[PDB]
């Protein structure tokens, strides 16, 4: 007998009221205080000319400010000055003038967008690839030499189309090229970063030949807003004490009983631990230590919760068939849980492949070669099939539960007070959670669609509301609150 | 022309892209509003002169075979000559492309980090204030529009029929850029799935903007001048011909005076002759150059030009290949 089966309809309404008030606050904080999730800043590179100086004495080229490079304003000016390919390096200073990076920025994503001209003598070949020679440095203060962070080679394929007719009238028009991935850094620990890209040409090896005429390179830097991180941490700090206390209350209720615990109780508690793991501000060390592994941690933690939530739903349904069941062991649901273990395992490998190599080579992409693409898709496809099998076995489980309920709720006159109240409770307990779970899922999906299609913010009077932010804080709070309700309402009822 | 400071793009320009800090000294067409700007926004002033230069190169490309080629006289006190003293179709284009050029050049220069006064600048902001270190600097995309509307449109508020034309066409340039920006999005999240999408707008190439305004040039409407005021006086405004046609706003070009004849030299109308021009150099068929010369007998010149040939043609510059000569037949008119 769970607590939810002994609460009157009145008492449940009071609890619901309290839970709703908190849910409203969660939205208000994200919308009205947080600045919004992320910012993207566009950069244009400067074309610096090396006067045949850089051999082993790495000289870092600074786009602007004191000790700036000798730069060419337009690539065509190279020809009258006899400047050859390989003598021009593209320099970008990541923070803009009179701006700094701070540890509160959690990551940086970098993408490149090439501006390639059409000329009849310089067209893009069918299998055109760009081989970038890329070096990155960091600096902590203005009056210090740049210190190297990474030096790698970054081949990328070109995907470009030309929509005008290819005739001698439209020369000078640009290709329409897609976005190329470039770099992922999982930590922001230094104030300044300097990026130098060179494009060497070698005729006998077809290295950067037949890649068209390249005139400019654009870079976009994406980072999470500092104010969003600060608000997010404050929210997690609030939640952790609350989760800790209820976890301890729940534990003591389970163990101080006249009967050993049952399987559903063990699963509900285990789901509590997974949420406690995602609510701990482990990230509040990212502002003091340069730990590049925090982005993969975040993913693993979040992925575990998903697995636990999907498993809970299976066990819950399996624990509420009336006749023929009330089974209590883990070893016999492997028919319904297997698909989850396989799917999560395969996604784990996929993320580990992309994320783990990023930790050792910031200029990595699993989608660089045909073989990498084939394997990456194989893991996604398997995960997708397993998730669909999960959805079909959950639906059958539910179907069978309901037909059993229709039977049990019919042959009621011939049992006694003790057995009748027992089953009437189970019937209610089941129906209640199903309606709440569907409402929670429906709200999450509908608001993901209103975050992926709308503008991102709404200006209404003197107040600007952040919609993408309110999404994250509201849903984050919602599932934790739902787990809080689950542990309180479904704990054993104390009787004397 | 009609605006004088456009002359900064020619002659004295001499690549004054920040290495020549000539501030509010040479700007030849300047009102009190422009003086305040050029004194407060000094780091971005070289980008305005470059923006005009860009517009000049584009109009000369776009009109290379239209009798009127966008000619720029050496006087530098009137960069295109008297041809732009009338409210004609050619002026509408030059105004729109010049306005677009300034906004374009300023935005690119800010993206290169050439100025610390461009848009957002702050090294600190915890207490919530939409600063770099709390909320992000998202206002940097409107700066180029501010410079073009603040500096260029400073003499255009005088109550005159021509002033109305100029204001409309200058906005057409700025709107042409805004209408052609592209939206790109990067998908990232738990596993790369689109839980966080980050989107940005990118600038178009200027060739597309040139072509757009060239189409609007040919489709440009005729307006008539109407005058009234409440108090004793007149203010001149334009009345579009909405009896048959459909004139819009922030998309199109307007005019109200007739274009001149460009066939023969005429010093009073600012018209340069086409007596010495070439033809059959494009498709070598039938093209606008058949009317360009306004004459007949396009057969006068042979050439033996030297060019580089048999080359590898690398992705950048100074290919360093062999020379050869070719014989050309040029259908030059008299
Ligand atoms: C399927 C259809 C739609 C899928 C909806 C996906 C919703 C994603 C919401 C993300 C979220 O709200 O992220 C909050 C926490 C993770 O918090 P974090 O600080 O690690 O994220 C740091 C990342 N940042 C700072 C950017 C938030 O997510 C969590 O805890 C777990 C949230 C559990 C959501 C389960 C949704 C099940 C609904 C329907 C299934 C059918
Ligand atoms: C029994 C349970 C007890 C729970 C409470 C006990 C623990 C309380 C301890 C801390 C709560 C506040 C945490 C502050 C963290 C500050 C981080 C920081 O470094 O501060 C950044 C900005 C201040 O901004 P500023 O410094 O520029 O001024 O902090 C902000 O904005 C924060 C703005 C307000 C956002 C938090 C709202 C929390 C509500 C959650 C509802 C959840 C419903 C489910
Ligand atoms: C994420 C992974 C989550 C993993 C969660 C694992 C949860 C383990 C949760 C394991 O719980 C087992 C205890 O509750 C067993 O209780 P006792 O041995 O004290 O039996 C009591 C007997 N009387 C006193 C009632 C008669
Ligand atoms: C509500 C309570 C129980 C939550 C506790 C969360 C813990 C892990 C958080 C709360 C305050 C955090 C600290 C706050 C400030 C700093 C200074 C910084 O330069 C290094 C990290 C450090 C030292 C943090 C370490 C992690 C920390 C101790
Ligand atoms: C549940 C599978 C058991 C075997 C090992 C799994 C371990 C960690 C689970 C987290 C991975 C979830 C995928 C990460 C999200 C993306 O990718």
């Amino acid at each position: 007998g769970a607590i939810i089966e002994n609460m009157s309809t009145k008492k449940l309404c009071i609890v619901g009221g309290i839970l709703l008030v908190f849910q409203i606050i969660a939205f208000l904080v994200g919308g009205l205080i947080a600045p919004g999730p992320t910012t993207a800043v566009s950069y244009m590179s400067v074309k610096c000319v090396d006067a045949r100086k850089n051999h082993h004495k790495t000289k870092w080229f600074v786009p602007w400010g004191p000790n700036h490079c000798d730069k060419i304003r337009d690539i065509e000016e190279a020809i009258p000055r006899e400047i050859e390919a390989n003598d021009i390096v593209f320099s970008v200073h990541i923070p803009l003038p009179h701006m700094e990076m701070s540890p509160w920025f959690q990551f940086m994503l970098f993408i490149l967008q090439l501006d390639i001209a059409f000329k009849l003598n310089n067209q893009i070949r069918e299998n055109a690839e760009v081989s970038m020679d890329v070096s990155l440095a960091y600096r902590d203060d203005a009056f210090a030499e740049w210190t190297e962070m990474a030096h790698e080679r970054v081949p990328r394929k070109l995907k470009c189309t030309f929509t005008s007719p290819k005739t001698p009238e439209h020369e000078g028009r640009y290709y329409e090229c897609d976005v190329l991935p470039f770099m992922e850094i999982g930590s922001v620990a230094h104030k300044f970063y300097l990026l130098n890209i060179r494009l060497p040409v070698n005729e006998k090896k077809k290295i950067n030949v037949g890649i068209g005429e390249i005139k400019d390179i654009r870079l976009v830097g994406i980072h999470q807003n500092g104010g969003f991180t600060k608000v997010w941490f404050a929210m997690k700090t609030f939640l952790t004490p609350s989760i800790f206390i209820i976890m301890v209350w729940y534990w003591r209720r389970i163990t101080m009983m006249s009967r050993p615990p049952v399987l559903l109780e063990k699963v509900i508690f285990a789901l509590g631990i997974s949420m406690t793991f995602i609510n701990i501000p482990v990230e509040w060390f990212s502002i003091g230590f340069d730990w590049t592994w925090m982005l993969l941690f975040g993913d693993i933690r979040q992925g575990i919760f998903y697995a636990m939530l999907l498993s809970f739903w299976i066990i819950f349904c399996g624990e509420h068939m009336m006749d023929q069941h009330e089974r209590n062991h883990i070893a016999g649901y492997w028919k319904q849980v297997g698909p989850i273990a396989v799917g999560s395992f395969c996604l784990f490998i996929f993320d580990m492949c992309e994320r783990g190599v990023q930790l050792t080579n910031p200029f990595y992409s699993i989608w660089t070669t045909d073989i990498g693409t084939e394997l990456a898709m194989a893991f996604i496809i398997v995960a997708g099939i397993c998730l669909c099998l999960y959805f079909l076995f959950l639906c059958f489980m539910v179907f069978q539960v309901f037909r059993n309920i229709s039977g049990k709720q019919s042959s009621l006159p011939a049992m006694s007070k003790v057995r009748r109240l027992h089953y009437e409770g189970l019937i209610f307990r089941f129906k209640f959670l199903m309606l709440i779970t569907l409402a929670c899922a429906a709200m999450t999906v509908i608001f993901f669609i209103v975050s992926q299609v709308t503008e991102g913010h709404w200006k209404w009077g003197g107040v600007t509301v952040q919609v993408n932010s309110a999404f994250f804080t509201g849903i984050y709070g919602m599932w934790n609150l739902y787990v809080f309700a689950l542990m309180f309402l479904y704990a054993p009822s104390h009787k004397n | 022309s009609y605006p004088i400071w456009w002359s900064l793009a020619v002659g004295p320009q001499y690549s004054s892209l920040g290495s020549q800090p000539i501030l509010c000294a040479s700007i030849p067409g300047l009102v009190p509003k422009q003086l305040r700007f050029c004194r407060n926004y000094v780091e971005i002033m070289p980008s305005v002169a470059e923006g005009i230069k860009i517009g000049i190169q584009e109009c000369q490309h776009q009109f290379r075979g239209r009798r009127w080629n966008c000619t720029t006289v050496h006087d530098s006190l009137a960069i295109f000559g008297p041809v732009l003293d009338k409210a004609t179709r050619e002026s509408a284009f030059v105004h729109a492309i010049a306005s677009a050029g300034v906004a374009f050049a300023v935005t690119r220069s800010c993206a290169e980090g050439t100025a610390a006064i461009c848009g957002c600048s702050s090294r600190h902001q915890g207490s919530p204030g939409k600063g770099w270190k709390w909320g992000g600097c998202s206002e940097d995309i409107e700066f180029g529009g501010m410079v073009s509307r603040e500096f260029a449109d400073a003499r255009e508020n005088r109550p005159d029929a021509r002033s109305a034309m100029n204001r409309h066409n200058n906005e057409a340039g700025r709107q042409a850029i805004a209408s052609h920006m592209h939206l790109k999005c990067k998908c990232h999240g738990l596993s790369g799935s689109c839980e966080v999408k980050t989107c940005w707008w990118s600038q178009p190439d200027f060739r597309a903007i040139g072509d757009f305004l060239k189409d609007k040039y040919d489709s440009a409407s005729e307006m008539v001048v109407e005058k009234h005021r409440e108090s004793r006086g007149w203010v001149e405004t334009l009345r579009p011909r909405y009896t048959y046609f459909k004139v819009p706003t922030e998309r199109d070009l307007v005019y109200y005076e007739a274009s001149p004849n460009f066939c023969e030299p005429n010093p009073e109308t600012g018209s340069f002759g086409t007596r010495d021009r070439t033809c059959n150099v494009s498709s070598h068929g039938i093209d606008g150059c058949d009317l360009l010369c306004c004459g007949r007998g396009h057969n006068a010149r042979a050439e033996r030009r030297r060019e580089k040939c048999r080359c590898v043609f690398h992705w950048c510059c100074y290919v360093s290949c062999q020379e050869c000569t070719r014989v050309y037949d040029v259908h030059t008119c008299k």
